[PDB]
RNA sequence: GGCUAAUCCCCCAUGUGGACCCGCCCCUUGGGGUGUGUCCAAAGGGCUUUGCCCGCUUCCGGAUGGGCCCGCGUCCCAUCAGCUAGUUGGUGGGGUAAUGGCCCACCAAGGCGACGACGGGUAGCCGGUCUGAGAGGAUGGCCGGCCACAGGGGCACUGAGACACGGGCCCCACUCCUACGGGAGGCAGCAGUUAGGAAUCUUCCGCAAUGGGCGCAAGCCUGACGGAGCGACGCCGCUUGGAGGAAGAAGCCCUUCGGGGUGUAAACUCCUGAACCCGGGACGAAACCCCCGACGAGGGGACUGACGGUACCGGGGUAAUAGCGCCGGCCAACUCCGUGCCAGCAGCCGCGGUAAUACGGAGGGCGCGAGCGUUACCCGGAUUCACUGGGCGUAAAGGGCGUGUAGGCGGCCUGGGGCGUCCCAUGUGAAAGACCACGGCUCAACCGUGGGGGAGCGUGGGAUACGCUCAGGCUAGACGGUGGGAGAGGGUGGUGGAAUUCCCGGAGUAGCGGUGAAAUGCGCAGAUACCGGGAGGAACGCCGAUGGCGAAGGCAGCCACCUGGUCCACCCGUGACGCUGAGGCGCGAAAGCGUGGGGAGCAAACCGGAUUAGAUACCCGGGUAGUCCACGCCCUAAACGAUGCGCGCUAGGUCUCUGGGUCUCCUGGGGGCCGAAGCUAACGCGUUAAGCGCGCCGCCUGGGGAGUACGGCCGCAAGGC
RNA sequence: UUCCCGGGCCUUGUACACACCGCCCGUCACGCCAUGGGAGCGGGCUCUACCCGAAGUCGCCGGGAGCCUACGGGCAGGCGCCGAGGGUAGGGCCCGUGACUGGGGCGAAGUCGUAACAAGGUAGCUGUACCGGAAGGUGCGGCUGGA
């Protein structure tokens, strides 16, 4: 590994895609506040700390949308995408009046602060901002 | 690439080439030509089409074309450079404008005379 | 040569104070104070006078301006890779207002450079301006700030300040005056002349306002400045009229000749009224001046305009310039006639060789309008340099392969710092430009006033999620340990047989080889075919393949030695030791090169004989280097899976190689096929990804010229990068 | 139903699509354009060493030779270093030009041959070496961009 949230999203991207139940990724507490953010707002069913062989993974429970009709059966994400913006080769930092408008408010931009891992109106609210991790619509 | 070779190398600009050689970008030199002929066009065309080999004032030496029906162009005139391309002759990368120096205008022309450069008429009106 | 005056010079005196050495104290790199010793000041002038005003000298403080130094940013060429003699540092001096290697002596040998030194080319820089959705790209004209120059170059003096446009000295070049021997000059100041060039103006008015210098003031100087003149050079505003007006005059164009278009367009009727005529006529201007008041504050009075009789106001009053590009698709506008690959058009596609909406004209239509087109340059479209925002299997592109330096990136838990990062406050970020609002020119252009923040950087305070560092600990990453496994992995030495060729011996005949058919050729000098023996060299049949090993090239009889890589099981130890990798280094098919050896078969070049019109080829017979070995070079390729490496995730079915097991079966590594989701322009890929993500390196920016030329490096050369 | 001529269906290959009476390659011949090498010629920029070296700051002398307003001092003057620049000699870089020569590109429809595209009539391509008017041929090894 070399970015292990990269590799978190990515694999909950892969999850996503072929509509599995839930998935293991390792276990942080920086990955668990950015799960907590993904709960809070509604994009996954919840996380629980689990030990697969001794070692600390995360259940990520997925949610999905309602079963639809007509060809390609398969239902619309709740994730539609997910991509990270702050790389470990290229790092993204910005201020509160630099903070991005997602998809008119529709989506979210999970960001790290000084005063903890907040989203978009998080950051705005208490204005802070911080280090712009990743982006979730 | 990467970031790092982005870093490490960055992006090369275009430094494009200028289709006009004459020297320093004026839109017009004036020349005196040396030899003025007719030339034969590349095979899609077949006409003779007029020019004048004119040796301008940046020491340069090219060929021009004469635009229009008919010139008084001869060994010793002098001429004005305009500048663009005529496609079918190779070589041929200027024209010289009527109605300047020692290039008179196209006589009996009126729909599109100053390009050609030439005066309004007055047929009573 | 001789007088002579000063706010000119010099000497003596006092010393608030200042300077210098020494010592001490505070501060702490030359700041402040103190004691002894020493040194250092001056100038008068004018009135309404023994009272002021302008001046003088020393010092301290303030304001403004400036010198010097430092952190960061600032074009292209790596076909510029090594640069450095005062060069780098110290000590003592000189010089400066002042640090400084600025300069000079002595000592040391350092200093800079892939984070791009040195060199070559180009360029004044910035606020800003143009474009662009933004990010960016381009640019530095007017205005403002800084720099540097005043024909080229060098140098000092006066001076608070200059290395000094209109000051000085010298050398070179140019012009002019010379009685020839020695003198004057420096428009890149405002006009203006000449040359160059596509191109850039008036040898105008005034100090009336602002500002600068001198002077107590009156006042004087100011080509700064305020204006006027010229150029559609740009922008803004206005005009060449408006309302009526024939089922629609004439001319002209088209016509299926009945008609349609120009076209309310025109002529014609009413009306307003540009330009012109008359009269008036400024804002910009109020101080400095004078009087009262103590020439203070305050009040009052008087003089002064270039622009200019100009803007403007009032009355009268005339129908009064329109042109330019286009009309095939982009792209808006269609017919006729002339021409017929001719004349010609052209930004791309491309038209014209007889019926052209593309050439030329006419009618008409379109787009602008005192402008319209063309040319030159910048941005855009160009997401064709992709940070935003591109790609590399076949279109351009994965380095031939590995090791590995710098660099880039990096697993889990808990603390300290708070550097990156974030927040707040404060200072700066000049003015002008841009944005918004309100106003002044009758609008606008132009201008004024007010407000609002950008970005960056200094300082203070606060936070620790992430990146960083320090410390403690953990094991999934990586490596090791133990016990085994498979393999054409590599090097050295030895060895077995089949087969080919040659030599000898026996026997044996009139043909053998060869082709599509022939021929050259070999053969009664006893061939081919048969047997026996001997010599020599090269490659290893069957096993043996859709197989295995290796990083690639590549590796295949067998045996022995030396040796690397790799896989499984046990989960024993170290404990983040990891991944990639610009250079460097090593390996690197075949052909080729050098030295020596060897040479049976094959076989470039060469020689024949056929085919063919011709054969420098294909076919056949000979045949030299080479193919083989040792050592040293050469570094190329369809070196290909045309797919770089490492890691994590994402249905499976099936064949096979190799371990382990609790052997229907499960698990690990590896080699193939079909295929979920997904990707691709398609072919196709598909856990041996070309899918989903991260880290790093290499590479691409239309084809040809061209992997060519020049330069550099390597090679004996061919040649390679 | 092997052969020659014409034809129908399927499949494979193509660089053909005015469609094999297709396309295309290279040498030679003529003209033009740009360019490399080239005995050399001319010019510009720059570096090093030395010789001469004005004005001028600075450092000594200021004396058998001057002038002074305060003299164990000053000015003039003299000597020395640096010194713009001029000269000499040798390098480096760049630009134009040069008899001749190599190859590139475009032209009018030229001459010779058949290389490649279909098994293009010897499968093609590539590295290397040799040879041949020329495309090319052959030898070794490699690839499927053919069976
Ligand atoms: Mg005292
Ligand atoms: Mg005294
Ligand atoms: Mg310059
Ligand atoms: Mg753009
Ligand atoms: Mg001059
Ligand atoms: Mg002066
Ligand atoms: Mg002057
Ligand atoms: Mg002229
Ligand atoms: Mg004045
Ligand atoms: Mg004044
Ligand atoms: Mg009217
Ligand atoms: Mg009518
Ligand atoms: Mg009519
Ligand atoms: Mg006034
Ligand atoms: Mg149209
Ligand atoms: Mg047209
Ligand atoms: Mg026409
Ligand atoms: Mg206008
Ligand atoms: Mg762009
Ligand atoms: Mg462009
Ligand atoms: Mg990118
Ligand atoms: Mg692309
Ligand atoms: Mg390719
Ligand atoms: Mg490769
Ligand atoms: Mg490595
Ligand atoms: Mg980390
Ligand atoms: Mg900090
Ligand atoms: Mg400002
Ligand atoms: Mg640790
Ligand atoms: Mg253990
Ligand atoms: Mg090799
Ligand atoms: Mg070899
Ligand atoms: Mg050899
Ligand atoms: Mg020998
Ligand atoms: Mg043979
Ligand atoms: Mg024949
Ligand atoms: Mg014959
Ligand atoms: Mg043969
Ligand atoms: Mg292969
Ligand atoms: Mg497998
Ligand atoms: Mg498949
Ligand atoms: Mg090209
Ligand atoms: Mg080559
Ligand atoms: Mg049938
Ligand atoms: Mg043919
Ligand atoms: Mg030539
Ligand atoms: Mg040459
Ligand atoms: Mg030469
Ligand atoms: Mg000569
Ligand atoms: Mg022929
Ligand atoms: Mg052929
Ligand atoms: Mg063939
Ligand atoms: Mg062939
Ligand atoms: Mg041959
Ligand atoms: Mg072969």
């Amino acid at each position: 590994l070399t970015d292990p949230i990269a590799d978190m999203l990515t694999r909950i991207r892969n999850a996503t895609r072929v509509y599995k139940e839930s998935t293991d990724v390792p276990a942080s507490r920086f990955k668990e506040e950015i799960l907590r953010i993904l709960a809070r707002e509604g994009f996954i069913k919840g996380y629980e700390r689990v030990d697969v062989d001794g070692k600390p993974y995360l259940r990520v429970y997925l949610k999905y949308g309602p079963r639809r009709q007509g060809p390609d059966p398969r239902p619309e994400q709740v994730i539609h995408h997910i991509r990270r913006i702050s790389k470990p080769g290229r790092r993204v930092y910005v201020g509160v009046k630099e903070i991005p408008r997602v998809r008119r408010g529709l989506g979210i931009a999970i960001l790290s602060t000084s005063k903890g891992v907040l989203t978009d109106r998080e950051a705005r609210k208490l204005g802070v901002g911080g280090e712009l991790i990743c982006e979730v619509w | 690439p990467t970031i790092n070779q982005l870093v490490r190398k960055g992006r090369e600009k275009v430094r494009k080439k200028s289709k006009v050689p004459a020297l320093k970008g004026a839109p017009f030199r004036r020349g005196v030509c040396t030899v003025v002929r007719t030339v034969t066009p590349k095979k899609p065309n077949s006409a003779l089409r007029k020019v004048a080999k004119v040796r301008l004032t940046s020491g340069y030496e090219v060929t021009a074309y004469i635009p229009g029906e008919g010139h008084n162009l001869q060994e010793h005139s002098v001429v004005l450079i305009r500048g663009g391309r005529v496609k079918d002759l190779p070589g041929v990368r200027y024209h010289i404008v009527r109605g300047v120096y020692d290039a008179a205008g196209v006589k009996d022309r009126k729909k599109s005379r100053s390009k050609y450069g030439t005066k309004k008429p007055k047929e009573a009106a």
